[PDB]
């Protein structure tokens, strides 16, 4: 029991032991997730988000909607009835970063694709209380004004392709034109409409 | 010969300053949740943008500066040596302040990685690693240049914290850049979720429990002037805690798309991890054996003891919420936030308050804080304001979980989501009031620290350091 | 040098500045023509100013810098406390508050040079125009002898004196006041009658008047960079009065004030 | 998951558990078995360790957590591809993906089967009667009300009176067909309005005169005092361009979704002179989500009965 | 009141369209004589043969300056004001001024060329982009309603809520090849090319400056260590 | 792509 | 001054000198490079008949 004193007298041995102890846990839960099919095989029928969908997801990231909304429907009957078919690992294979979230200040957005009209997302993302008087969602009446310049769309698509998302040169070339004159609200709504569309 | 108390006192002053700002910003976002009109329809002050700033300032600017202060102070005193290098010691202060300023200037602008506690983007997450390798050098070189034969338990906790929150930082920020402060994670979907939460559960537990457990191990016996309760318990606690906090990560993805074997592993490991955390709490509390009567005279010891009590409460709650049956009720509810602030206001904030109220009148040369009555008032305000926060968020989260899961005998859902929001609104107002109480306590400490910092003559600061 | 680019600002600023020499009551016009080398600003003036700017004034400046540093090293440097460190010397003859310029201040100046180069290269490679103040926008248009810019203003570092000249309604009086604004700094050493050197130990009056002078200089520069305005003109006149009062009243308010005792040893 | 990775998970997890057990058993080895007052010989800045034995209850708690761990990840999916031995579902093949063990999907399928058994008769009963009959059953109409509140109150209003742009399902005016069958079809297949934009067709002046004619002659409200309009020209343009969809009297055509243009209460996009001009100039093209896929024909039938009850 | 334009100097296609517009509609009167066809082709990614065939109309060589046959004195006599060289006009006026100026021409019979400019009143320039924009007049059109900065958009359609204003630039319908958005893009590409011409070293300047600043931070670290040490 | 982008505005119709 | 750390002083002086020399070379690059044939010089020439 006194052998522990050896680590007390040596900084190097203690550092090595701590490194190994912290590494054991991480190497068993993250490494195996790679090379595992269920977490890497996309659901049949999905395609990479369009350039405008990608920019809308980027705006969704910028406005920090992850802290309020979740995109992961758990396999519960109440959950699935409220939101729809439960999310699966194949739906997020091309999501850098994942936006499942851990807090629900508002309804889960995993299946809002096609649930509501574009004209609702607009007039709800411009003044949430206009359509839901008790909403605690912040108003976003600036996504209407500022318009996408398409500066980083090509580079963003190229980087996403480098990370494994199956984009094609026809998409990289056309990304700039796909967001030439469309407002930030348009992209943020188009990305919303595409959520959970692969599974119904 | 003396100690490099310059860096410790800079870190303490900046710890108070950053805690005040972070907690005021937290109160601001809570008010926004109560009244949406507190967003003022400005892009840079909306809840979605400011909330990440709150959660990254309280953890890294307030807690980080506190841990830097209590490590650069505890390591020297327990080793009887000056810090390894004053160069890197001062660099680890100025660069950490630069990191905090980057968080201030960037997160409101929307430059975020969406990773709960890795929101700092490219070229901001690279400087936080440059200034963390320097911190590790400064701490471990000091442990290398010791003038004593052993290494204290608190030193073990601090070193484990430092190494783990460099491995996690480099692993979770492994991304590709599109521009400055614009990045895409290299992990996707379930893999990205697993990496994110294996980093986020160690942003607590190691940044908020291990490093702060070392702060406890030093400042509890020192403040109470009594020996630590058990050496063997300290050994077991340290080793099991560091070997299980990494494992217990998958409990944040309990019923998500993550493979179920990982979820089961996470829950089981968290249930195991219950024991070492309670062992640390037992050591801290029983270190006060024969000295409980000092809680009536010294509010700092009350701070430390109540911090340990809330630590036990949080480390009992957390394993319970790691159970998938319990986690089903509370995974996206306010109960998660209630647990977070039970472990942060009750445990991290209180241990920080007690440790700085002891450290500040030792690196400045002044024998005592300007007003001990202010210390007692701050203790009472923090306690009434953490209890209020805990209770309000518990009620709120249980309500939302039940309402979302509530189903009528017909099979239709009993309640809509807006009904849950309106039912939670009273919880939101009570949370705002408790946060205001805690922020008032923080303001009182800032006034006490300002009045104690002034009236400390040049020599008084100089003699205090004199190595021993 | 600013004439050399031969832009609109170059040409017209040179025109006005050399017309100032036309304000001398008698020989003004002849002197201005002789300086120009032509009946107007032209390529003759351009080549002449180029020769002066490229050789003559660089040589004069190098010689003046040599003389300046030689005089300083003859009398020794001042310090922020105004303490005459030479009064207290050790057994080796070195001042107690003195350190060898090389290497200590050489390395300090190396650090300062690196910081300055960081700012300098940032400006060069990212903001060379500096909002049109380092490179004026109208100067990117070729000089036009027949069209003058809507508003012609000097480079920023000449703007304060310009404001002074613009603050005086009379032309010759304005030129004289602009010249005196620079000439008074020459007599500054005899205007200051304070028993102490550093502002740290001068009386409240000296501190107040230094603040007033700095603010007036900045305001004069700021309002000389824009087209004339009512508030601008009023503040320019007030700041001209204050700028000249900082010097004219120095011999008085340096005596009226009560100064702190200068420490025997430098503080720090 | 591959066999190699299953063995990886199993070996590492069991190694971690064994390491923790060995740590707790070795560190307690040689313990004095009694809280002592003899501190450890060394002092770190005055701090001292009591050298006390591990608390008996704490050690037993750690061992019990270890045992509970082993039991659970033996009973549940863990240690790689080791489906747990839970008797509830470690048998049979009633599940979708032919697996014998716990998962979120597996227990969810069990729960859904139980809930179907419990609730499907209710929906089938209320999904078989005519909408009119279902509309007069408190249980059925309250089910429909809860479905309306949880599914589409956010877009039709909490009380069934929509905000600007969304119809009022409580009033007597119906844009589309107000009959029960038409209501059910509207809730099932969704609706697209397709109101054309006349800004570039009849020009700004024409839009102005029309808007005025609709606002006064049809709606009945007065112009905003101080407005210029050609009411006769507005009527003339209406009789040619607008008369096709909205009836000669501007009373709408439920087949196309054209509303009653003579009532300001039906207008979901506004009734002011400016709002009418906006609608006529830039078109509206309202959208009704198709609620068939989202929640099924039984629930859509219940919702149709509920809205029928509210309106009539 | 100028209109903001977000000009992307890394957009080779936009700069190419702007260069085409400049070579066709602009070099009739305006020179870019401080800028060579060779450098323009190199920076815009235009092959030298393509630049020769498509943008060099004056018989100049690839390395020649973008000179034109119209002499400044002749043009000053003809128009009442000499058309300035446009190589640096983006720096002289800024890109926002150019964007607003090239879209602010409106018919004005009182003027020598029948047009005036909101940005440049009584300008001596004829409206040479009228065929593209179409007839623009100071008339009455729909403008978004604003009350003390309270700008109203349509919550549902996201389009502006408008009221009639009778002192606005209105393009007469079916009078130009390009609609408002297409002419906006044409003018944006032209102003992007002019911005490149005024500052052709911008992108290289940013790259070199980034590397210089990195080196200077490194050197500052070393100099600061050499100072604070050696000052003990 | 560039050639189409750079097409001269003036089009001339030529015999044959 | 008490016990100046030589070697550290020598290392810092040498490293600062080397980095400054690299910066001097970089700052010389514009001046040396501007002496190579410019775009004016590179006009070249066509065959003469
Ligand atoms: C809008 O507008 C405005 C702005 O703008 C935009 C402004 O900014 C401003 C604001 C203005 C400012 C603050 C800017 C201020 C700028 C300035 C100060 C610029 C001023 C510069 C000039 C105009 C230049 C003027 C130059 C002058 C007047 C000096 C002229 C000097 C000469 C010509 C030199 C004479 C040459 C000589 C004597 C030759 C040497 C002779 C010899 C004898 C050589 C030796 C010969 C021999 C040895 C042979 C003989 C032998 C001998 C002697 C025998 C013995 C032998 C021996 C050797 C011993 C204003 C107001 C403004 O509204
Ligand atoms: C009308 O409102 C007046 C406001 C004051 C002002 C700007 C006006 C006319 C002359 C200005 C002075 C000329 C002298 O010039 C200076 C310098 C030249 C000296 C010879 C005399 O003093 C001033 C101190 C003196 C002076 C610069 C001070 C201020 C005078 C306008
Ligand atoms: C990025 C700016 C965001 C987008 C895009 C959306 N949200 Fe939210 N959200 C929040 C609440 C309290 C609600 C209640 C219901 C309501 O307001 O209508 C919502 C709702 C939505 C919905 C509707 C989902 C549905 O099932 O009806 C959508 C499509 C939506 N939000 C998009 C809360 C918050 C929040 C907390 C302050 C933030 C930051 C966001 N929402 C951000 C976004
Ligand atoms: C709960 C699932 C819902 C029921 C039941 C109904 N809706 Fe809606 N709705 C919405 C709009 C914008 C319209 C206008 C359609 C158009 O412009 O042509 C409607 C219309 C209806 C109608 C017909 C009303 C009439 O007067 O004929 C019925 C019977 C109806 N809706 C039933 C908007 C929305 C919407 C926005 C996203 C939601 C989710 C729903 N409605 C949901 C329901
Ligand atoms: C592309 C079609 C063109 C652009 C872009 C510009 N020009 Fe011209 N222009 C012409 C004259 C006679 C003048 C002088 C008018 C006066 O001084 O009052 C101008 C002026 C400009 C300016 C103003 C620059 C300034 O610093 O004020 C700009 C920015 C400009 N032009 C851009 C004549 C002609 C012309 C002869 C028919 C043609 C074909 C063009 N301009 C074409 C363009
Ligand atoms: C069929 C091609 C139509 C013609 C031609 C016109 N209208 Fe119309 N209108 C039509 C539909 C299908 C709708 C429904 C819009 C929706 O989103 O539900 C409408 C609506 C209107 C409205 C306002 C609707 C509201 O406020 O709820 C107005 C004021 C209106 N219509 C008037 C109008 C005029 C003036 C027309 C000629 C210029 C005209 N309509 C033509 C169908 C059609
Ligand atoms: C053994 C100790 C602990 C365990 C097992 C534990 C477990 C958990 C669980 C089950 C959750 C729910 C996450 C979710 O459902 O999304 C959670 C969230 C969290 N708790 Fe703990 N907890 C412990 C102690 C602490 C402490 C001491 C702190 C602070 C000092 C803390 C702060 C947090 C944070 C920051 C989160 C993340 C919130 C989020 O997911 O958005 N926890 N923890
Ligand atoms: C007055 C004191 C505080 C107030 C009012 C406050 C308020 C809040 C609020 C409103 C949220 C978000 C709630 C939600 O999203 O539902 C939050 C989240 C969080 N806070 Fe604070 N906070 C305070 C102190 C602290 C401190 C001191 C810390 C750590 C040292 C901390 C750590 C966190 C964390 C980690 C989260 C993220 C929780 C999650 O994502 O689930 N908080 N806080
Ligand atoms: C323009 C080129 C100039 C150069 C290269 C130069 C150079 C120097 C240097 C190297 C020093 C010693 C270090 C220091 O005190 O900063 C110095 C000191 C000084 N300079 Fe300058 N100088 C210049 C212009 C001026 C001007 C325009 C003035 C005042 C009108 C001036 C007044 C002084 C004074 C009074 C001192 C010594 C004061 C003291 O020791 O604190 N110099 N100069
Ligand atoms: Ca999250
Ligand atoms: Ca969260
Ligand atoms: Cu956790």
């Amino acid at each position: 029991m006194k052998n522990h004193e050896i680590l007390e007298k040596n900084v190097g041995l203690l550092a090595i032991f701590m490194v190994i102890a912290v590494s054991i846990g991480g190497l068993t839960q993250i490494v195996p997730l790679f090379f595992q099919d269920v977490t890497n095989t996309p659901v049949e029928g999905m395609k990479p988000r369009t350039a405008l969908e990608l920019e809308g997801r980027d705006i969704y990231i910028r406005e920090g909607c992850v802290g309020c909304h979740s995109q992961m429907v758990r396999p519960f009957r109440a959950e699935t009835e409220r939101y729809g078919h439960y999310s699966v690992a194949g739906e997020s294979v091309w999501d850098h970063p994942f936006l499942w979230g851990s807090k629900r200040t508002g309804p889960d957005l995993a299946r809002v694709g096609g649930r509501y009209s574009d004209d609702w997302h607009r007039a709800h993302l411009y003044n949430p209380r206009n359509v839901v008087p008790e909403s605690k969602m912040p108003a976003y009446p600036w996504l209407v004004e500022n318009k996408l310049d398409g500066k980083d769309t090509a580079t963003k698509m190229e980087v996403l392709r480098k990370l494994g998302v199956p984009y094609t040169d026809e998409d990289i070339a056309g990304a700039r034109e796909a967001v030439k004159g469309k407002t930030e609200m348009d992209a943020l709504v188009a990305f919303l409409q595409g959520l959970g569309t692969s599974i119904k | 010969p003396a100690y490099n108390y310059k860096v410790v006192r800079q870190f303490a002053i900046m710890t108070v300053v950053w805690g005040v700002i972070g907690m005021g910003l937290g109160v601001l976002i809570a008010s926004q949740l109560v009244w949406p009109q507190m967003n003022f329809d400005l892009p840079w002050t909306s809840f979605g943008r400011l909330r990440p700033l709150h959660t990254n300032l309280v953890i890294f600017a307030f807690g980080g500066c506190a841990l830097f202060a209590t490590s650069y102070y505890t390591v020297q005193r327990t080793c009887q040596v000056r810090l390894f290098s004053d160069t890197l010691a001062a660099f680890t202060f100025w660069g950490w302040q630069a990191v905090a300023v980057i968080l201030l200037v960037s997160l409101p602008l929307g430059n975020t990685t969406t990773k709960e506690y890795a929101e700092i983007e490219f070229t901001g997450a690279i400087w936080l690693a440059i200034v963390w390798v320097a911190y590790a050098v400064v701490f471990f070189g000091t442990l290398i240049k010791r003038k004593v034969k052993h290494i204290y338990v608190g030193n073990w906790f601090f070193g484990s914290f430092i190494l783990t929150t460099a491995m996690l930082h480099i692993v979770n920020h492994m991304s590709l850049p599109v521009s400055w402060f614009k990045s895409y994670s290299m992990y996707s979907g379930a893999t990205d979720a697993m990496v994110q939460w294996w980093y986020g559960h160690n942003a607590v537990g190691f940044f908020l429990t291990t490093g702060f457990l070392g702060m406890m191990y030093y400042f509890v016996p020192k403040q109470a002037g009594r020996p630590v309760y058990s050496y063997r318990l300290s050994i077991v606690h340290f080793w099991a805690l560091i070997t299980l906090y990494i494992w217990a990560g998958p409990h944040h993805l309990h019923y998500t798309a993550l493979p179920d074997w990982a979820q089961s592993l996470g829950m089981v490991m968290s249930l195991i991890l219950l024991a070492p955390s309670w062992g640390g709490m037992i050591n801290g509390m029983m270190t006060l054996s024969g000295a409980w009567h000092k809680l009536r005279d010294d509010p700092i010891l009350r701070f430390l003891v109540v911090s340990l009590a809330f630590y036990g409460m949080s480390t009992f709650e957390g394993p319970m919420m790691a159970i998938k049956t319990v986690n089903a009720l509370s995974h996206y509810t306010d109960w998660t936030i209630g647990h977070v602030h039970a472990g942060a206001l009750g445990w991290v904030a209180m241990i920080t308050i007690g440790s700085l109220y002891h450290l500040i009148p030792k690196v400045y040369g002044v024998e005592k804080m300007h007003s001990v009555g202010l210390i007692n008032a701050h203790f009472w305000l923090a306690t009434i304001g953490t209890v209020l926060y805990i209770a309000s968020l518990w009620v709120n989260g249980i309500t939302q979980g039940l309402m979302w899961r509530a189903v009528n005998e017909d099979g239709t859902l009993t309640y809509s989501f807006v009904e849950s929001l309106v039912a939670s609104h009273p919880g939101f107002i009570v949370r705002l009031v408790g946060g205001g109480f805690f922020l008032t306590g923080m303001l009182l400490m800032s006034y006490n620290t300002w009045r104690t910092v002034r009236q400390a003559r040049p020599e008084g600061i100089l003699a205090a350091a004199r190595m021993a | 040098g600013y004439l050399l680019p031969w832009g609109q600002m170059s040409y017209w600023g040179a025109q006005v500045i050399i017309s100032l020499f036309g304000a001398i009551p008698v020989v003004g016009e002849d002197l201005a023509q002789w300086i120009r080398g032509d009946f107007l600003i032209s390529g003759i003036t351009l080549n002449r100013f180029f020769a002066l700017h490229v050789i003559a004034l660089p040589i004069v400046l190098l010689g003046l810098v040599v003389l300046h540093i030689l005089a300083l090293h003859e009398v020794g440097s001042n310090n922020p406390d105004g303490v005459d460190i030479k009064k207290k010397k050790d057994e080796n003859g070195v001042p107690l508050d003195g350190i060898a310029f090389h290497p200590y201040y050489t390395v300090k100046d190396i650090v300062g040079v690196v910081v300055f180069l960081f700012i300098f290269c940032t400006v060069i490679f990212f903001f060379p125009e500096m909002g049109g103040y380092f490179l004026e926008k109208p100067n990117f248009e070729m000089a036009n002898q027949f069209k003058t810019p809507e508003h012609i203003a000097p480079v920023w570092y000449f703007t304060p004196f310009y404001a002074i000249l613009r603050a005086v309604p009379d032309k010759l009086m304005g030129v004289v006041a602009m010249g005196a604004a620079i000439a008074v700094l020459f007599v500054l050493p005899w205007l200051d009658r304070s028993p102490v050197r550093s502002i740290r130990y001068k009386g409240w009056l000296s501190k107040l008047w230094l603040v007033i002078f700095a603010v007036s200089f900045v305001i004069l520069g700021y309002y000389g960079a824009q087209a004339p305005s009512p508030l601008g003109t009023t503040l320019s006149r007030v700041c001209t009065v204050l700028y000249f009062a900082f010097f004219i009243l120095m011999p008085f308010y340096t005596r009226m004030e009560k100064t702190k005792p200068v420490p025997e040893r430098v503080t720090g | 998951m591959t066999t190699f990775w299953s063995l990886y998970i199993t070996a590492l997890t069991l190694g971690t558990l064994l390491a923790l057990t060995w740590l707790i058993f070795a560190t307690r080895k040689g313990q004095r078995s009694s809280t002592t007052d003899e501190t450890v010989g060394h002092s770190y800045d005055g701090i001292e360790e009591y050298d006390n034995p591990l608390p008996k209850w704490w050690f037993m708690l750690f061992v019990g957590t270890l045992v509970f761990a082993v039991g659970y990840l033996a009973l549940y999916p863990g240690l790689g591809t080791w489906k747990g031995l839970m008797p509830g579902y470690q048998s049979a093949d009633e599940f979708a993906d032919k697996e014998k063990g716990w998962t979120g999907v597996h227990q969810w399928e069990k729960e859904m089967a139980k809930a179907d058994e419990k609730y499907g008769p209710i929906f089938a009963k209320f999904a078989a009667m005519p909408i009119e009959e279902v509309a007069k059953d408190p249980q059925a109409v309250k089910m429909g009300g809860r479905l309306f509140a949880s599914n589409c109150s956010i877009c039709h209003g909490s009380d069934a009176k929509g905000a600007y742009g969304f119809p009022n399902l409580t009033d007597a005016d119906w844009r589309w067909g107000g009959e029960p069958e038409t209501i059910k079809t509207t809730i099932m297949a969704g609706r697209h309005a397709a109101m054309p934009a006349w800004g570039e067709v009849i020009g700004e002046e024409g839009v102005k005169n029309v808007a005025a004619f609709v606002l006064t002659q049809m709606d009945g409200r007065k112009l905003p005092e101080g407005a210029k309009a050609d009411i006769e020209a507005g009527k003339q343009v209406f009789a040619t361009t607008c008369v096709a969809c909205h009836g000669p009297e501007g009373k709408g055509t439920p087949a196309m979704g054209a509303p009653d243009l003579t009532h300001p209460g039906a207008f979901i996009y506004g009734s002011s002179f400016a709002q009418l001009q906006q609608t006529i100039r830039y078109g509206r093209q309202g959208v009704m989500p198709a609620q068939q896929e989202h929640l099924g024909n039984d629930k859509v039938h219940l919702l149709a009965a509920y809205v029928y009850s509210l309106s009539h | 009141q100028l209109d903001h334009v977000d000009i992307d100097l890394t957009d080779k296609a936009a700069m190419q369209d702007g260069a085409r517009t400049f070579a066709n509609y602009c070099m009739g009167c305006h020179s870019a004589k401080f800028q060579r066809y060779e450098r323009v082709a190199t920076d815009l990614g235009i092959p030298a043969d393509l630049m020769m065939e498509k943008l060099v109309f004056t018989g100049a060589k690839i390395g020649d300056h973008m000179d034109i046959g119209m002499k400044p004195a002749d043009a000053k006599t003809w128009f009442g004001a000499a058309p300035p060289d446009l190589t640096l006009v983006a720096r002289v006026r800024g890109t926002d001024w150019l964007y607003s100026y090239l879209r602010s021409f409106y018919e004005d019979p009182k003027r020598p060329w029948g047009v005036n400019n909101v940005i440049f009143p009584n300008v001596g320039m004829p409206n040479v982009l009228a065929p593209l924009q179409g007839r623009q007049v100071i008339g009455c059109k729909q403008v978004q309603v604003v009350e003390d900065g309270k700008k109203q958009f349509d919550p549902l359609t996201g389009t502006p809520l408008t009221h009639e204003a009778c002192d606005q630039l209105t393009v007469v319908p079916k009078t130009g090849e390009l609609n408002e958005a297409q002419f906006d893009e044409k003018v944006k590409n032209l102003v992007t090319f002019l911005a490149y011409s005024a500052n052709p070293n911008k992108l290289a300047s940013e790259r070199i400056g980034t590397y210089v600043l990195l080196y200077l931070a490194f050197f500052f670290v070393f100099a600061y260590l050499l100072k604070r040490e050696y000052w003990k | 792509a560039i050639a189409k982008r750079l097409e001269p505005v003036g089009k001339v119709c030529v015999q044959g | 001054n008490d016990g100046v750390n030589a070697g550290r002083r020598r290392f810092l002086v040498a490293a600062t000198s080397v980095v400054g020399a690299a910066g001097a070379v970089g700052a010389a690059v514009p001046f040396v490079g501007s002496w190579f044939p410019s775009a004016k010089a590179k006009a070249a020439g066509a065959p003469v008949q």
